[PDB]
């Protein structure tokens, strides 16, 4: 049981820290692809404006 | 003939006077935007939309 006990608690820790770990990435993820696309938009005004 | 070669170009030349006075007056107007990007690697705001 105490064995149990911890394996319960360090295994929740972990899990835990690794959806906070995945879910602000996934944050980060969509932050840095809204810079992508906004920055394409402005390749397009660009190139528009160049020809 | 040479009065009025001599009249018809002043009033040609004091017509695109009076348009060119005004057509380097206001030319400023020009100023204007141009939206450059800065690639924006530093917004890490919350999930707390309630305005929309």
């Amino acid at each position: 049981l105490k064995d149990a006990q911890e394996k319960l608690e360090l295994a929740e820790k972990k899990a835990t820290d690794a959806e906070a770990d995945v879910a602000s990435l996934n944050r980060r993820i969509q932050l840095v692809e809204e810079e992508l696309d906004r920055a394409q938009e402005r390749l397009a005004t660009a190139l528009q404006k160049l020809e | 003939l040479g009065t009025r070669a001599k009249e018809s170009l002043d009033l040609r030349a004091h017509l695109k006077q009076v348009k060119k006075e005004d057509i380097e007056k206001e030319n400023r107007e020009v100023g204007d935007w141009r939206k450059n990007i800065d690639a924006l690697s530093g917004m890490e705001g919350r999930k707390k939309k309630f305005e929309g």
